[PDB]
Formats: structure tokens, C-alpha cells, sequence
């Protein structure tokens, strides 16, 4: 059976894709279980299932496993949610340059155009060196849900 | 020689677990070790029959599985049928000629009997999941991945049975049997028993629990739910079985039963450690064979191998052996589900007047 | 040698009951003889526990009995504890190393397991009627009147176990063991099995049923009714057990299972006949000890010895043996209860006038 990728294309189902993304999200964490997240997802595969619905399902499952006995699920679900939010806004994991993003966002009317008037392209590229995108890996799950919500 | 009713009146409370006078009168009003009386009562209270579990809707789920998941399920079911086939007869044949207290004698027969219910349920499961049960059963003896462990497991039993027969026929000493010289050592017999019990402990406490992980993973997906109910009943029995061998081993190791035995158990510590490590390694390779064509939701080679290391450390510590693997948390915590089961309006102004603002 | 999992893939439907290839895989989807599958299913459905039977009244009735009736009850209870002590372990130790088809292997373990429930119920009865059960259990081994026939039954078991060990260690042939020459004959081994099964049949079909008469005689007087409820459940099991050995004996005797066996059964016909008659004579001898201090309503030495001869003829004819005693009707017919389960006013004057006076 086939799933529907984020770009619209289709390919046959491969659970290793789910295993890999969970292994990455659980790296370094204590008392978490890749097996538990997949089984608590209760994911019902149908032919043509959206790959983004699959990811949202395993985010909710790992998020609901947050407990006193396994508090590190707060970071596993956050890393999965950060990963999901990266794809929604950029179509990829790595965010674009700050200048290229601001230009596109002002043209769409989502940012204030004063950003392009008060800062030059050389200044935007200089603020891109300030940014550390790995700081998205220090949030907890509750933080990310308030961010996206 | 072995006698089915020893003529000598002995105080059964003072006999050892093994190698003493064969049990004559079967009484259950007193025990040397009450753990085996508790194990009998617990087992008798768990009495179940395979036919009392509905397995009719399991055939639908099995046919719908992918081909590599049919293989995972059936390979795990063939391996279970093998192990409880050995366990059906072996405790009776290997231990009854050695036991010298009645409560341990009756437990071994209750232990062996409950294994026959397990074997009967495997036929019940197979009969309701595949079209020809002969296809599955005929593959058990010839299976290349299974047979290597079947001979390994049965050899510890076979060697104990052989020395026991020599010990009953000839007694201790140096004997001549058709020219060739044969030495019958009771100390060597005690060593073959201790190694056998260690092999049986790893069989029931590690090998089967790796198999439970496969069966219960399907149930966590609400599949094969009739099989999982039966395996749940088996796992409840299996917990009693490994508790029995744990108490046998620790009683032998501690020297409570036989002063000589505590020293013999120390000489075997390295061989027992290697026995468990080899058992753990064989199951990891078994997991490598299970997922060669793909994995499933909740279970793959890494996850199952991590459970092997997790469960082995727990079992080896229970019998006083060194931990061969790194400390780890339970990689499949879901398996524990299957292994254990208007205002008071009165005011006092005087009390408030005590307030200084 | 004996192996707990023979690595040869064999068609179990074509193996003999005994002395074939040791059973490897335990499967229950097919049987060579379905009698043993029916016996397993029937025994499992009869599963009962002694503690679920009310025996509280039995302490009062027993203490109220005359002293010579206390002797009858407790002597019969000691003798039952003795026999089912042997039966608890012996089918497992003596028959499992010889069985080569799985349905018969599992039946022997189900048979043996059900005997441990019997032994446990005897403890349940004893502990609920006397103050110190140790006085009763210690007397089973030290009383000279009971122990003498322990030797009769156990000797047939012990000799089969010994020859089986020689057969597994050395194989068939003439061997020298510490100077002395030892001959291992498979034909002599088959002869010791057939004799053993004959002795066990007489044990369960004659010896125990003579014992049932004593327990049920007390119940016909509405005494010891808690014991009688347990004995009735035991007797229901015993009916399955003697049906098992009857089928084993008749299958061996007819040559259907093993042609060589039919010839051996003919050489033993006289030895088997003497075995059954001796068993009856020993039970007659036991009845003399039960009533040495007096009798009770409905049962004395004469009545019970008549029942021994009555029941022996029935059992011996079932296994193709000549009747040793005179034909007689059932001397205790009450025991079968326990061993199973206006005017029509119309007138027609015209019809009457057609009548000639
Ligand atoms: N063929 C496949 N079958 C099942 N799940 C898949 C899959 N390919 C990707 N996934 C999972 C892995 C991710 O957790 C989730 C979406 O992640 P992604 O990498 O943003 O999606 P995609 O690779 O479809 O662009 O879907
Ligand atoms: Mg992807």
C-alpha cells in the first residue's frame, strides 16, 4: 500500500522511516520507548494515507506518554513536533536564510515591511550568524504546542 | 537403584531436595520448603483449558498480515511449540528420579502437566490460524534456525538423564562396562543437575519471554487477540515455572540443602554465566532471522535485542550471576500489561475582632 | 540412549505405542489411537480440587464412630494414600522413557497429574478428621500390615525402570558390567512392560474399587459424607485410568500396535493370570485386617471378599483372561450409585338388537 508524501508524490509504506525518525527523537533520552510510541499511535494505515497525518499521530502518542516515571517524553514529543513544524513552514528541516525568509514574508503581507527599510541585506545576514537553530532542541512539548498554537 | 516406594521410613523434612532417599508417602501437611507448596496451589488455581478461549477471529487477522509478518508470527509459534514440547516431558524424566522431598516431587509433575496444556493450546492456536497444521508441525524438527537450539537445550537434559541412570544402576565408583572404564561421580551428577536447572531457567525466564514480546506486540495492535489471551495464560504459568527454578538454584547455591552443593555451584559459576550469555546471543540471532524481511509496528531487531539484554540482566541477577550487558530501561514497557494482573456559613465576629490591621 | 527431543523427523502416526522413537514434537491435531485423546479431554473436564468440597461434618462423624469402625475408615484411608502415592510418580518415571506417540505421552502425564490431586485430597481428608496428621502418615510406612503390598505393586514398576535404564545405556545385546555378564533383551523389556501394565490395571480396576466399597458403605449410612464426595470424584477419575490401561493392554495383546507384542502377550498369559489372582488374594487378605476388630452394617469380611471375586472376574475378562472365581451376582448393588454420573353415555339400540340371547 501507498502513502502520500508532503510534496504530493506517493511511495509504498516503509516502517523504517518511522523507526528512524523516532530513534532520532529519542537519542540521549532516558526511559523512553520507540516501541511504545508506535503502538500507542494506533495508526490505521489506508492506501493513500497522508504522511503528515502519520507524523501528527505519533506526536500525540509520545506527548501523552509524559509521566513521572518517564519525564523525558517531554523532549521526544518536542523534537518530533519541532521536526513537524519545520516541514510545515519550509518543506525541509533546515530553515532558509533570514533575509530570504523576511523578503518572502513581507511580500506575502505576513511581516511588517519596515523590516526591509530599517535593515539592509548585509545586516540580515549578520543576524543570521547570531541565530542558533539548535536551540529549538531545548524546548519541552508544552512549549512547542504553545508556539504552533 | 531407583524405587517407586522406598521401604525405609525417613523424616522427609530432613531430606535434601535432590539425591536423598526416593519419596515414599506423598503428604502435603508439611513442607521443608514451602515455596513449592505455594507454587502448586498457585498453579492449581490457574488451571485453564485452551478451548475456553475464543480464537475464531484470529484467522481473519492472520490472513490479512503481510507475508513477512505471517513469517514472524509462525516462526515464533513453531519455536514455542518446540520449547514446551521439551518442557512437557523433560522435568518428569530428568527430575523425578532425583527428587527426595514430596512437595518438590509434586510440583515437578504439576509443572510438567501444565506444560502439556501449553502444548495443547499451541495446536489449538495453529488449528484456528492456518489451513493445514501439518505444514507447521512438520517444519519444527527440520527447521535450521530452531534445531540448533533444540539440541543445545535438550543436551543438558539428556546428559543429566544418562548420568542418573548410571548412578542408579552402578552407584558411585570406578566401573567397567564392556571393557571401557566408567567413573560414576555423585559430585559430577550434582554438577549436571545444576547446569541443567540453569539451562532450564534461561529457557523459561529468557527464551520464552523473548517469544512473549512477539506474541503480545501483535495484540498491542489489536491483532491475533485470541492467541494473545492464551499466551497471557501461558505467561502467567511461566512466571511460576521460572520462580521454581530460581528457588531450586538459590537453595543449591546457598548450601542450605547440601553443604557440598554450595562449593559445586561456585565451580560452575563461569560455565553458568557462559550458558546464559550463549542463550542471550542465540535469541538475538533468532531476532535477526525474524526481521530479515522487514519489521512491524512496535517491534524490530534493535527493539527485540534490547529486550534480550534487558531481560537477561534481570534473570542472571536473580540467580546470583554477573550482569553481561549494560544497564538498561525496559525497551517495551507495554509488555508488563500482559505479564502481571457547600460552604460553612457560620462566622464568629469575636474571633475576627482579634485581628489587628 | 534416551533423548528429550529426538532430532529425527518421523511420522508419529506410524510409530508404536512403546519402544519406538522417543517423542519429539508434541502435537494434538492427529492421533494414531484417539482413545488417549478422548481420555485427556475427559480427564481435563473432570478437574476438581479437594478444598472445594465441604468436609466439616466429617470430623464429628469420625470421632463419634465406634473404635473398630475408626479402624476400618482410617486403615482404608491409609491404604488409598499408599496406592495413589505410587501412582503419583510411577507412570511418569516408568512409562515416559518408553512412549513413542504424543497422545499417549500426554495421557500418562495427565494420568499422573490427576493422581497428585488424589494424594492431596487424602491429606485434605486426614487433616480435617484427626488432630495430628503425622500420626497417620508416619503409620503408612511403619505399619507392617500396610507396607507388605507396597512391595507387590512397586516391584513391577521398579524392574521395568531398571531394565529401561540398561536398555538406554547399553542397547540390546550381551554385555559385561564389572565382570558379571548382563543381557539386555528388548523382548524381555517388552515382557516387563506388559506385566507392569497388567499389575497397574489390577491396581486401579480391582484394588482401588475394593477400597471404594468401604468409603461408600459409610456414606450409605449418611456418615463421613464429605469423604464420600471426594471418593466419588476420585472414583470417576479411576474409571478413566483403568480404561487407559485396558486399551493399552488390549492393543498390545491383539498385535495391532506391534506384531512382536502379540507373541509376548501369549507367553505371559499364565504369568498375567497369576498376577491378577494374586492381587485379588492380597485384597482378600487386606479385608481380613480391616475387620479384625469387628464389622459394620452392610460390610464385613465375607461381603467384601465376595465383591473382590465379583469385580476381579469383570476386570480379568476385559483384558482377555480366564475367570478364576465362580460366577456370582453383585454382592453390593448399592455401590453402582457412586461409580457413575369417565363414561360415554352414548348407546345404540339398533346395534344392540342385532344381538341374539
Ligand atoms: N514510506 C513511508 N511509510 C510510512 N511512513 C513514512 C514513510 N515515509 C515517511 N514516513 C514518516 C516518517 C515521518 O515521521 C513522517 C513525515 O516525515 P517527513 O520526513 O516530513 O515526510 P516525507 O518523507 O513524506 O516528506 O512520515
Ligand atoms: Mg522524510
Amino acid at each position: 500500500l501507498l502513502v502520500t508524501k508532503r510534496d504530493g508524490s506517493t511511495e509504498r509504506i516503509n516502517l523504517d522511516k518511522i523507526h528512524r525518525v523516532l530513534d532520532w527523537a529519542a537519542e540521549g533520552l532516558h526511559n523512553v520507548s520507540i516501541s511504545q510510541v508506535e503502538l500507542r499511535s494506533h495508526i490505521q494505515f489506508y492506501d493513500g494515507i497522508k504522511t503528515s497525518d502519520i507524523h501528527e499521530t505519533i506526536i500525540k502518542a509520545a506527548a501523552d506518554l509524559i509521566s513521572r516515571d518517564a519525564p523525558d517524553y517531554q523532549y521526544l514529543a518536542a523534537r518530533l513536533a519541532i521536526f513537524h513544524l519545520r516541514k510545515k513552514a519550509y518543506g525541509q528541516f533546515e530553515p532558509p536564510a533570514l533575509y530570504d525568509h523576511v523578503v518572502k514574508m513581507v511580500e506575502m503581507g505576513k511581516y511588517d515591511n519596515h523590516l526591509l527599510e530599517d535593515y539592509t541585506e548585509e545586516e540580515f545576514k549578520q543576524m543570521d550568524t547570531f541565530i542558533d537553530h539548535d536551540r529549538d532542541m531545548t524546548f519541552s512539548y508544552a512549549a512547542v504546542k504553545q508556539l504552533e498554537g | 537403584a531407583y524405587t517407586t516406594f522406598s521401604q525405609t521410613k525417613n523424616d522427609q523434612l530432613k531430606e535434601p531436595m535432590f539425591f536423598g532417599q526416593p519419596v515414599n508417602v506423598a503428604r502435603y501437611d508439611q513442607q521443608k520448603y514451602d515455596i513449592f507448596e505455594k507454587l502448586i496451589e498457585k498453579q492449581l488455581s490457574f488451571f485453564w483449558r485452551p478451548e475456553e478461549v475464543d480464537v475464531s477471529r484470529d484467522r481473519i487477522d492472520y490472513q490479512a498480515l503481510p507475508e513477512h509478518e505471517k513469517h514472524i508470527f509462525i516462526s515464533n509459534l513453531k519455536y514455542q511449540t518446540l520449547l514446551d514440547s521439551i518442557q512437557g516431558r523433560s522435568p518428569n524424566v530428568a527430575l523425578l528420579p532425583l527428587i527426595s522431598i514430596p512437595e518438590l516431587e509434586t510440583w515437578v509433575e504439576t509443572w510438567a502437566f501444565s506444560e502439556t496444556i501449553h502444548s495443547r493450546s499451541y495446536t489449538h492456536i495453529i488449528r484456528n490460524i492456518v489451513n493445514d497444521p501439518s505444514v507447521v508441525f512438520d517444519d519444527i524438527v527440520t527447521n535450521e534456525q530452531i534445531q540448533k537450539r533444540a539440541e543445545g537445550i535438550s543436551s543438558y537434559y539428556d546428559e543429566l538423564i544418562e548420568m542418573t541412570s548410571y548412578w542408579h544402576l552402578l552407584g558411585e565408583g570406578t566401573h567397567t562396562v564392556n571393557g571401557k572404564t566408567v567413573t560414576v561421580s555423585l559430585r559430577e551428577l550434582k554438577k549436571k543437575l545444576y547446569l541443567c536447572l540453569m539451562s532450564v531457567n534461561a529457557l523459561e525466564a529468557i527464551r520464552f519471554y523473548v517469544s512473549f514480546a512477539c506474541s503480545f506486540a501483535f495484540a498491542e495492535r489489536e491483532l491475533m487477540e485470541g492467541n494473545a489471551k492464551i499466551i497471557r495464560l501461558i505467561a502467567r504459568d511461566e512466571a511460576l515455572h521460572l520462580t521454581g527454578t530460581q528457588h531450586m538454584l538459590n537453595l543449591l547455591r546457598s548450601g542450605a540443602d547440601d553443604p557440598e552443593m554450595a562449593e559445586i555451584a561456585e565451580e560452575c559459576k563461569q560455565e553458568c554465566y557462559d550458558l546464559f550469555v550463549q542463550a542471550a546471543q542465540q535469541e538475538k540471532d533468532w531476532a535477526d532471522y525474524l526481521f530479515r524481511d522487514g519489521s512491524m509496528i512496535g517491534l524490530n531487531k534493535d527493539i527485540l535485542c534490547q529486550y534480550v539484554e534487558y531481560i537477561t540482566n534481570i534473570r542472571m541477577q536473580a540467580v546470583g550471576l554477573d550482569l553481561p550487558f549494560q544497564t538498561r530501561s525496559n525497551p517495551i514497557p507495554w509488555i508488563n500489561t500482559w505479564l502481571v494482573s457547600q460552604i460553612d456559613s457560620e462566622v464568629d465576629t469575636d474571633d475576627l475582632s482579634n485581628f489587628q490591621l
